[PDB]
DNA sequence: AGCTATGACCATGATTACGAATTGC
DNA sequence: AATTAAGCAATTCGTAATCATGGTCATAGCT
């Protein structure tokens, strides 16, 4: 096991760099590094510049010499280049070459602070005394509960392993045994020990990586202002590894967010990290919430204040605080994201928190690309923030279509830069531009035919490959090569399962299995033979190295996906306003000359003219009714939809695709683009059930559509199901019993028809009022009500949910019960005619419950009728309307006026 | 042509149920409604001599109130509307039979299932109160032997339950029984006394407030329940 | 119940002044702001034998207004409120009496240091020019030995210290000095002859205005001075 | 000094045209547009004896009317208005002269190159025509020797081709011939029989409107034709 | 005493801007 | 000391201001 790295600071002019020797033991260590970087030279050198221009070399025995330097460098504007971030280049120089990690040399730590007090904890003020802390060590795999038992807010007895065993029921907390298998528990009657030994255990078991729900923004603040206030500077200082533990208030409009940093130790929150790769948004961020929507784990449900649960039971706060932890390592091992991020870092060879910037890996990654082919980095030049055009966007006809064929673009973005060839040092000049409308005609002339040209009028080096691109080919190849493994893993898995199924061997022996390859028929037949134990290793070796390169995978999606918005930016190296208004105008360009073409075609296919077959779209996806297609042919053929569904499918793979490729292949033909990649491929089949009245799909505006899809790429499903996208079903805020109801009712129009959408409309009314309070509530989002916070009553243009806020906050001032804040949904309510409170709507924190005290007062004037016709009725309407539909039959005089 | 005042209401009023109308040549008019749940017919005082289509009625209303009612109307020589005083001319443009929603021919409403009469002050209550009590819906049935008429609130009782306003209308002397509900929207006859008759088969009926100067055709909700 | 038009008079007056209103068995009529600086009493020819308290007075009364003067009013079987008249019936709804500011008892106040009388003309001519020129507060004060009203803005004039609008209510008979200034946002009298009855001790103080069917007394405002 | 109840109702009229206005000393009241496209001038029967620049003249109008006749209008004692009445005192702040738009003498008007009349009916009709046709062009010329006016909207028919109203003042026996473009806006005259005179110079052109009360010139359109 | 016409008032609706919130490529 | 860090296009509701539109009680008028 080769040494690799675990973290990297700078301290003085010396690098600190901790990481892990050959038999797995963490040791850190100095370097007093020499920073070498580039300087413009006309004498002819290995080490050229991006352009070709010649760049001597240049030492420093300091990190602050090369400072200096560059400082009198650029008071005189001259152009030096090389690595500005020593760190970067240091640990480039260091390994160079590829790095191979193991899961059990990094020390992941999640810990938790529950602390009781008449008022909120605030990190700011750090009034009240952490009574109870829970800490989570990876390698040891071990959680550290310590519970004070004496404090001025309360004294407790001793926690109890087997008493939190116990059920509800026989008063116990329902803990998992094997947690509590885990635990170890260090009770101290005063809080100096409490933090003495914190204290001493974080600078023994130091973690290489720190990560919790929300930790910075309440669990490190709060410590380190405690510790602070009680022990000086030197207590925050020793928890540093290196004694350097920095303050980063970001003081925002509203207010203020302490951030502090230990250096030495990769400090990453986790709340953002699955705010960044989860790709998902709950009705509610709270760690509760979220445990429940992955480990579908609940909590032993608690009515009352959190503090005051400590005073009545501090054996289920103990087991509460435990049990968070525990869900907080559950979904990161469920969803794999630490060893994502560790994976990414280790790949491009930068320190851990660089993986919170695209801009920085990215960065990261070209410069060792660079590094590679012996060239040299340019310096970053100032620049200021410009809004080019964006993606285009079609304007959907709000008419429901019944037949929808979708097609697509593949990574549209990345495709477009190679394809064109375009790189900050490919400029070659610009040309006379002409109307896009011209362009989208293929009418405009060539603008050029020896550079590449893009409609944003400019024309860039051909023959030669950009860098850009080359990068993209690497992650591409790469990904398709870690894709071909997985499949490769995944046939060989399968292969054992149907062996051990058939039946199994008596060798004991367990053979070497070469990793990431497929297995071999004579290769199963030799595993056929071997015992149980055997088979189970192999199986569960190959899903290990499946999880790592599904890993790899993502990690390299995840790169290609965010190159684009890492091209455009101020701040990024190889920054280039002209190439980005480049990819997003040829974008445009692209999917508009396509949707032309597409309604010529369908045009001369169906007979008619000037029909505007393409429903809708944007950049990347085009939607198409092709509904005149099935008319030409005939419903009647057909005995099942299924024939339909298969019938289509053959129609979308073998009549019109080629179209598309050779329509873009004439595009790239017009443009001087280096190779042809836009590669269009069908994505989904819409139809409505044969026979049945249902409508098929529909839209409303641009970018809200609900479409029946029977099989999307080529998965056939046995029965349809639906893509709503957009429409108030996937918005959060929409009530879930609301949104349930809602989106049954979607499914019956477009399933069924109009009558099944009014039978269901009118159960739905007759049980609304019947529902229970807590899943009949916008959700929204509470920024900055002190803006709008004025004297317990709502300000100048006070937004609706803070209105219900500043109410809520009024009825529970002094009540000491959970606050709310900012970040934290707040579902709202509405109150009719004469309200206790004084106003038409109330707000709670999201998930939370009301104390009973104001239950009853909130049960006895929720209006029920203005949220049923401002959530659920009006959403409705809009949807059926648009696909001419209504909700409650209401006839005319077509039986004697017609 | 020369529309007298009363003529002039009556259009008024067919503005009120439809901005714009078409009409043809003769004494008797019927307008509609967009969504169709209302009609109505009447036989002016005065005759129509030419067809033509109208879009915005209120304006030609007013624009006909502000000039003498001996002032001619007709139809002008570009096939507009030209209207001439004593001493000024007017020019209105003509609205096209496909711009403008119309009624396509007379309705021959079959034998009426049930009959009443209601008288002008009763119904310029239900009309005048409707709007305080917010009460969307009204409800024509058989209590204790008699119809009569009710108010329910939609917003808030989509069970029709809650009785809010009550009116008695007359006797009935029929075995057969019905629970006829109308959208106040509909209710928009000219106030004056209606002689109802109410009819209804399979799933859509209709209510008909015949009076002196117009008839009014009114749908019927599927709430509607009969029995015979 | 049989209120007289004049009933309902006074009631759509004393609307503008609070939300809704207790109704007390009887013929005494009271309300209070809900700020608490005005306070109306009246006596009703009327005979009231039930209590209810009802938030949305202006519906009810507007309501009550339309239909038939001959009307009977009631309570519900539903605990609501209910009006008949020759051949329709209305439940207006009745309201919990927790959210209605009922006003425990009247303020009997006998005593008082200054007395004059204000014609309703000049009562409403003074309205009036408040609404024109935002003439928020007024002051009665004595000067040149005559009782007078002034008024003034104090979004515009805070320290209230240049007139705006004058009237003399006449001649002062006694010696006393004092000058009492009153928000006018608290005026809702109805438009009639009034005795203006004047009383302030240390800190409080109160404005009273009688009618021949109701008298309203108002608190002065924190400035307000008095020496006698 | 008084203003009697017609003075009241022309100065009225005369707002219609100018935020503010001077009062001048005497009988003569003056008023012009506030961008310069109108003009008036009015006798009336009460000596004034001090001049002051008004800007909020519609609140003046309402706060005088408010009042009886017999009030009267004084110079206040810190350089504004008073009004002082038989028991009510109202101060009135008079605004600068220097920001209040008006002539700074009386113009004459030179010889009318067409004369005729309009009588009140007319202008009622043209006026509400106007309103309901939304009106922004009036062409008056002379048609077969009758001088008329006729009514083009400008926005939509920028070539004025179309006649949507029309009317005839008078009989014109002379070859003189003129078409005069003038928009609504500039047309704020009280209703009322009047006398129009047409004088125009080459570009410039200009309209006169002469009552028993008040007179008005209004300014005319530059595409205005005219061979005289 | 009652229909007729006018009139500001007050309600209300329609518009339009703006900001806050949230997807989706 | 590191510069501090995806991009844009799109949709919907509430508020607010603001005007316009329209009943309506209020007011002047003739039968």
């Amino acid at each position: 096991m080769k040494e690799f790295y675990i973290s990297i600071e700078t301290v003085g002019n010396n690098i600190v760099e901790r990481y892990i020797d050959e038999n797995g033991k963490e040791r850190t260590r100095e370097v007093e590094y020499l920073p070498t970087m580039f300087r413009h030279c006309k004498e002819e050198s290995k080490y050229k510049d991006i352009y070709g221009k010649n760049c001597a070399p240049q030492k420093f025995p300091s990190m602050k010499d090369a400072r200096d330097w560059m400082k009198r460098m650029e008071r005189i504007g001259l152009e030096a280049l090389g690595m500005n971030d020593f760190k970067l280049a240091y640990i480039s120089d260091t390994y160079g070459s590829e790095i191979v990690y193991d899961r059990k040399f990094v020390r992941v730590a999640n810990c938790d602070i529950e602390v009781t007090g008449d008022k909120f904890p605030d990190p700011m003020k750090a009034e009240y005394e952490i009574d109870a802390i829970t800490h989570y060590d990876s390698i040891d795999d071990r959680f550290y509960v310590f519970d004070l038992l004496n404090s001025m807010y309360g004294s407790v007895s001793k926690w109890d392993a087997k008493l939190a065993a116990k059920l509800d029921c026989e008063g116990g907390d329902e803990v998992p045994q094997e947690i509590l298998d885990r635990v170890i528990y260090m009770p101290f009657d005063n809080e100096r020990d409490m933090l003495m030994e914190y204290i001493n255990l974080w600078e023994q078991k130091r973690p290489a990586i720190f990560t919790g729900w929300n930790i910075e923004g309440f669990a490190v603040p709060y410590i380190m202002n405690r510790v602070k206030m009680i022990l000086g500077e030197r207590s925050m200082k020793r928890f540093s590894p290196i004694g350097r533990v920095k303050s980063k208030l970001i003081q925002n409009m509203y207010g203020s967010k302490e951030i502090y940093s230990i250096d030495g130790v990769s400090i990453l929150d986790y709340l953002d990290l699955y705010k960044k790769f989860a790709f998902t948004n709950l009705p509610s961020f709270s760690l509760e919430s979220v445990a429940q929507h992955e480990t579908k784990k609940g909590k032993l449900p608690y009515d009352g204040p959190i503090n005051k649960l400590r005073e009545t039971n501090h054996q289920r706060y103990i087991s509460y605080n435990i049990i968070d932890v525990e869900s907080v390592q559950a979904i990161d091992k469920i969803r794999g994201f630490i060893d994502l991020v560790l994976s990414m870092s280790y790949y491009a060879k930068m320190p851990f928190s660089g993986v919170m910037s695209p801009i920085k890996t990215w960065d990261a990654i070209i410069f060792n690309s660079l590094k590679g082919e012996h060239k040299v980095i340019p310096q970053q030049g100032s620049h200021v923030k410009q809004s080019f055009p964006g993606a285009f966007v079609f304007e959907p006809k709000p008419i429901a279509r019944r037949y929808i064929m979708s097609f697509d673009l593949t990574s549209l973005y990345p495709s477009i830069i190679r394809q064109v060839n375009i790189s900050p040092e490919t400029i070659r000049g610009e040309f006379e531009v002409h109307p896009i409308h011209e362009y989208i005609a293929g009418t405009a002339p060539k603008p050029s035919d020896e550079y590449s040209c893009s409609p944003n009028g400019w024309m860039y080096d051909k023959h030669q490959e950009g860098i850009i691109p080359k990068e993209i080919a690497k992650v591409f190849f790469q990904r398709k090569d870690w894709k071909k493994k997985m499949f490769a893993e995944e046939m060989n898995a399968e292969a054992i399962k149907k062996i051990i199924m058939k039946g199994a061997g008596s060798c004991s022996t367990k053979p070497e299995v070469e990793r990431y390859v497929k297995f071999s028929d004579d290769f199963l037949n030799e595993l056929s033979n071997y015992t149980e134990s055997v088979l189970n290793s192999l199986i569960e070796e190959c899903e290990k190295a499946a999880t790592l390169a599904n890993t790899n995978q993502l990690n390299r999606k995840i790169l290609i996906n965010s190159l684009y918005g890492a091209l455009g930016n101020i701040h990024f190296r190889y920054y280039d306003l002209r190439n980005a208004t480049a990819i997003t105008i040829f974008g445009q360009v692209g999917i508009q000359w396509i949707a032309r073409k597409i309604n010529e075609y369908l045009n001369k296919v169906c007979g008619t003219n000037d029909e505007d077959f393409i429903a809708a779209g944007d950049t990347d996806s085009v939607y198409v009714c092709v509904d005149k297609v099935i008319e030409k042919v005939g419903l009647d053929r057909f005995k099942e939809q299924n024939d339909l569904v298969e019938f289509m499918n053959q129609f979308g793979k073998k009549k019109m695709e080629p179209m598309i490729d050779v329509a873009y292949r004439e595009l790239c033909d017009y443009m001087n683009n280096r190779e042809h990649l836009m590669h269009m491929d069908r994505e989904a089949i819409s139809c409505p059930p044969l026979g049945s009245k249902g409508v098929g799909g529909f839209w409303k505006a641009k970018k809200r559509y609900a479409l029946n899809v029977y099989d999307m790429e080529d998965k056939r499903f046995a029965e349809p199901h639906l893509k709503i996208m957009g429409m108030e079903t996937q918005q959060s805020s929409t009530p879930k019993a609301v949104q349930e109801a809602l989106e049954e009712s979607i499914r019956r129009i477009l399933q069924e028809g109009e009558e099944s959408v009014q039978e269901y409309y009118k159960n739905f009314e007759k049980e609304y009022r019947q529902l229970d309070y807590k899943v009949i509530a916008e959700v929204k989002t509470a920024n900055d009500i002190a803006k709008y916070d004025d004297k317990g009553w709502p300000g100048f243009k006070c937004p609706f949910h803070i209105r219900g806020v500043l109410t809520y906050r009024r009825a529970v001032s002094g009540l000491g019960v959970a606050p709310i804040l900012d970040g934290n949904k707040v579902m709202v309510l509405p109150l009719r005619e004469g309200n206790p409170f004084g106003d038409k709507c109330i707000a709670w924190p999201s998930g939370t419950e009301l104390p009973k005290e104001i239950r009853s007062d909130v049960l006895s004037w929720i209006d029920h009728s203005t949220l049923f016709q401002k959530s659920f009725v009006k959403p409705l309407a809009g949807m059926c309307e648009s696909a001419g539909m209504d909700y409650e039959e209401k006839a005319s005089l077509d039986f004697l006026f017609g | 042509m020369k529309l007298s005042k009363d003529t002039t209401a009556l259009l008024k009023n067919f503005a009120t149920i439809n901005s714009g109308i078409m009409l043809k040549s003769g004494q008797f008019i019927m307008t509609r409604a967009v969504n169709g749940t209302t009609y109505a017919e009447a036989n002016i005082s005065d005759v129509i001599d030419f067809d033509v289509a109208i879009y915005d009625l209120n304006g030609f209303l007013g624009i006909l109130s502000l000039v003498n009612d001996d002032a001619e109307i007709s139809q002008s020589e570009d096939g507009n509307i030209k209207i001439a005083d004593a001493r000024s001319t007017i020019f209105w443009p003509a609205a096209d039979p496909s711009t403008v929603v119309a009624p396509n021919k007379p309705i021959p409403f079959p034998v009426a299932s049930a009959v009443t009469e209601i008288k002008a002050e009763d119904l310029q209550q239900l009309l005048r109160v409707s709007r305080g009590l917010q009460i969307d819906t009204i409800a024509i049935t058989v209590k204790e032997g008699k119809i009569v008429i009710n108010g329910f609130n939609k917003v808030e009782d989509s069970a029709l339950t809650r009785v809010k306003y009550s009116l008695t209308l007359g006797d009935y002397d029929g075995e057969n029984t019905f629970n006829f509900i109308i959208n106040m929207a509909n209710m928009k006859m000219q106030p004056g006394n209606y002689k109802l008759l109410l009819w209804a088969k399979g799933k859509q009926g209709a209510a008909k407030f015949e009076g002196e100067h117009a008839n009014y055709v009114v749908a019927l909700e599927a709430d509607s329940t009969h029995d015979f």
